[PDB]
RNA sequence: AGGUGGUGCAUGGCUGUCGUCAGCUCGUGCCGUAAGGUGUUGGGUUAAGUCCCGCAACGAGCGCAACCCUCGUGUUUAGUUGC
RNA sequence: GUUAUCCGGAAUGAUUGGGCGUAAAGCGUCUGUAGGUGGCUUUUUAAGUCCGCCGUCAAAUCCCAGGGCUCAACCCUGGACAG
């Protein structure tokens, strides 16, 4: 057994202070953050309004992973950080065809909002509205439609989005669950 | 790799009864298997397969040199705990569990950093150069935190494998681990559903008896294990 | 509320004071006048001397003992490459007019200068340097988390700013004020630098209160 | 140049006030689609969000208290201009 | 550029494609005529339904493939899915 304070030490040095130690490493996570929607919600107290600002912001990599986040603080810069921070564990993935489109056609929904992806030729791009048209591209998408149905909360669209792009089932994965070979599918 | 387990051992240590008919999720009718004066009967052959592979991720677990929670809050499952984590050698919860103990970490560990503070203190005898305030204060600090860190105390970074007695008490480690990307292998009785665990173990709850043989299986498996993760590092 | 100037609450206890003399009740509005005086005059040459040639210029504050024979001025200052480096050296050059100002009878004056080693753990350096970044128009935010920065890297236990005014041009008026770690206000024993500052921009004046906490 | 000439609804500094009232918040987590909530609530107790139990919250920061001055008891030391 | 007109966006009259506990919206409650839909098994028929073949749905237009005005608009030849 080798002393408490050294090795104590040890787990002090290697947990470093927050007060010493500044913060930029983000981009070393290969990802890229966009804002979608700021918008300053307030509390109200006796002194009066006490505001805040809402960040709603997804985050992917261009290359077929995707995340949406959302966070608040006092200033923007602050919640938009949280915003990537929550959104960086609550991540997926979307499912490519070989010219970067979805397998199949989906619908999705959350509240009020509801989403239809279907499939594009390629050269036709993404062809979208906001929350929904951000989520797509930056997870990669190259080729889709998409259209909101029902409400337009930026947020509630983006959620959607996943949970469209999340029961996508691709190919394979169709003949390993049925039991019958690719070749007999595609016909 | 084998394991200890009979059916004639199961039925002496008394695995197989649980709580009264009224008092029981039907979500687990599935794996039930008899019923008998209000009292439920639970099926011992689903209950040494789901041992036996317990205790065979807790083998390789431990042999590739991965660490070890265990938890249980009540009376009698705390004393069997500090000795199950003792003759395992691993991390131990038996007295009062923090909510937060997992997921947030960082919070946590900084309340370990002065914990070891304080122990460093108690043992300088520089506790005895202060008001009287002070003494009983830094003894508050110091009956809480052995409390909540006592088991946990030599755990440092984010435990990999955790293991709990009877679900129903402890949703909360449950909750942090399902979060967290972390295996929990569990005791389940008649009430408790078995959504939460990864592998969940028909088990007793109310019996002593119960909770020494299957933890005392498991202790034994986290063991040679520990035999065998000594030998391959 | 108001709070007190957290210099004048800790005076004869973890502070002390700046000018170190004593004057018989006569003398001493004579006396003050002339510390006065001087405070004034090593300020403009400082500041014309070295702003003419570009660069920051702390100077931290200025410590006057009389003594019967000689009064000597101790100048804290941050960054002395802007007036030893130049040929007529501070020393020298100031040595004269403030010689020329408050008498010679029966007082000769001595200058010394003073490098105070932390420049960022002194809140009146730091204040002229967030100054100098909105004179510079430069946005508020950056220049409060730069100032932030240089600090806690600069050995600071605690630091609370705040800064008044018209902020960004904007018509109305407001305050914007940031803590960082632990400001201990009312605690008489911590030790606690604080400083005043004023700037004059195109939109008007611009408060900046500075304080900083180095320990108990 | 000078303006005690206009604008305190263009401003800094400075001060009053609610009130020397016990509050106000923030970090990480968790609950809620979200505004927000929880922490800060519950059982006790305090001059006090004072403090202790309990609790998905764990901690921290500014407040409170304390460190400051003056008046109360003693001891050591120093004795003029006071004894 | 502005105005007028029409369709779009408008899932805002909704077959594809909405709703009716509290947001607009369930007759106060039953009985019942027309009308709509209606369990299982075998056979029959072939009205729907399906498949093949024929007639026609003028030319021009829209769609595909060539050709001509230097290109394009425009013109000309040939042919066809729908329905
Ligand atoms: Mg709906
Ligand atoms: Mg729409
Ligand atoms: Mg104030
Ligand atoms: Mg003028
Ligand atoms: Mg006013
Ligand atoms: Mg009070
Ligand atoms: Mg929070
Ligand atoms: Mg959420
Ligand atoms: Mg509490
Ligand atoms: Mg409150
Ligand atoms: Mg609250
Ligand atoms: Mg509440
Ligand atoms: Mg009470
Ligand atoms: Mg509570
Ligand atoms: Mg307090
Ligand atoms: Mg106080
Ligand atoms: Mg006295
Ligand atoms: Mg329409
Ligand atoms: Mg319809
Ligand atoms: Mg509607
Ligand atoms: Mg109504
Ligand atoms: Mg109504
Ligand atoms: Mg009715
Ligand atoms: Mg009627
Ligand atoms: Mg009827
Ligand atoms: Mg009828
Ligand atoms: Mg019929
Ligand atoms: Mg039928
Ligand atoms: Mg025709
Ligand atoms: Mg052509
Ligand atoms: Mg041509
Ligand atoms: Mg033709
Ligand atoms: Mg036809």
């Amino acid at each position: 057994l080798g002393n408490d304070v050294y090795a104590m030490d040890s787990k002090i040095k290697k947990a470093t202070g927050f007060g010493s130690k500044s913060k930029k490493e983000k981009i070393r996570d290969g990802f890229e953050e966009n804002v979608v929607q700021v918008r300053r919600v307030t509390k109200v107290v006796k002194g009066g309004k006490h505001m805040r600002f809402r960040a709603i912001v997804v985050v992917g990599d261009k290359k077929g992973q995707v995340g949406v986040g959302v966070g608040k603080a006092k200033e923007v810069v602050s919640a938009v950080q949280k915003a990537a921070v929550d959104a960086r564990r609550n991540i997926i993935t979307v499912p490519m065809t070989k010219y970067l489109t979805f397998p199949h056609r989906n619908e999705a929904d959350y509240g009020a909002a509801r989403v239809m992806l279907r499939p594009a030729a390629p050269g036709t791009g993404v062809i979208a509205g906001g929350a929904v048209r951000t989520v797509l591209e930056m997870a990669g998408v190259e080729n889709a439609l998409g259209k909101q149905l029902g409400s337009n909360n930026a947020l509630n669209n983006a959620r959607a989005t996943i949970v469209a792009v999340q029961t996508m089932r691709q190919f394979s994965d169709v003949a390993r669950d049925r039991g019958i070979p690719m070749e007999e599918l595609w016909k | 790799r084998y394991w200890n387990i009979n059916l004639e051992e199961m039925m002496e240590a008394g695995v197989h009864f649980g709580h009264g008919t009224r008092k029981w999720n039907p979500r687990m009718s599935p794996y039930i298997s008899a019923k008998c004066k209000g009292i439920h009967i639970i099926n011992l052959t689903r209950t040494a397969r789901f041992l036996s592979e317990a205790c065979d991720l807790v083998f390789d677990a431990s042999s590739r040199g991965k660490q070890f929670l265990i938890v249980g809050t009540k009376n009698k499952a705390a004393d069997s705990v500090a000795r199950a984590a003792i003759r395992a050698r691993c991390h131990y919860v038996n007295k009062k569990w923090l909510g937060g103990m997992l997921t947030n970490w960082s919070t946590t560990e900084t309340r370990l950093h002065k914990f070891r503070d304080l122990r460093m203190e108690q043992t300088a005898g520089r506790l005895a150069r202060l008001p009287k305030r002070d003494a009983a204060v830094v003894k508050r600090q110091l009956s809480h935190l052995q409390t909540y860190l006592g088991g946990i105390k030599y755990m440092t970074g984010l435990p990999d494998i955790v293991i709990i007695v009877d679900q129903q008490e402890e949703y909360t480690a449950l909750r942090e681990c399902i979060t967290l990307g972390i295996p929990t292998i569990c005791l389940i009785d008649t009430n408790c559903n078995p959504d939460l665990a990864d592998i969940s173990i028909p088990a007793n709850d109310d019996a002593i008896a119960s909770i020494r043989l299957i933890l005392t299986k498991l202790v034994f498996a986290i063991c040679e294990g520990r035999s065998s993760y000594i030998r391959n590092p | 509320g108001q709070k007190i100037n957290p210099l004048g609450f800790r005076l004869g206890t973890t502070q002390s004071h700046y000018s170190l003399w004593f004057s018989q009740p006569k003398n001493y509005a004579e006396g003050l006048q002339e510390d006065q005086k001087i405070r004034d005059c090593i300020k403009n040459y400082v500041q014309k001397n070295t702003k003419t040639s570009s660069g920051v210029e702390g100077i931290a504050r200025i410590e006057i003992q009389k003594r019967i024979d000689l009064i000597q001025v101790i100048i804290h200052m941050g960054f002395p490459k802007l007036l030893i480096e130049n040929r007529p050296q501070g020393v020298e050059d100031l040595k004269i007019n403030v010689q020329k100002e408050l008498n010679c009878v029966n007082r000769k004056l001595n200058i010394a200068i003073t490098r105070i080693a932390k420049p960022y753990g002194d809140p009146n350096i730091l204040a002229e340097f967030i100054a100098g970044q909105l004179k510079s128009r430069v946005s508020f935010r950056k220049a409060m988390k730069k100032a932030i920065e240089l600090t806690e890297q600069a050995d600071t236990k605690g630091i609370q700013i705040q800064i008044a005014g018209r902020i960004d041009g904007k018509e109305i008026a407001r305050i914007e004020w940031i803590r960082e770690g632990r400001v201990p206000l009312q605690t008489i024993r911590a030790k606690i630098d604080y400083c005043a500052y004023t700037v004059r921009t195109i939109y008007g004046v611009l408060g900046i209160k500075i304080w900083i906490f180095m320990g108990e």
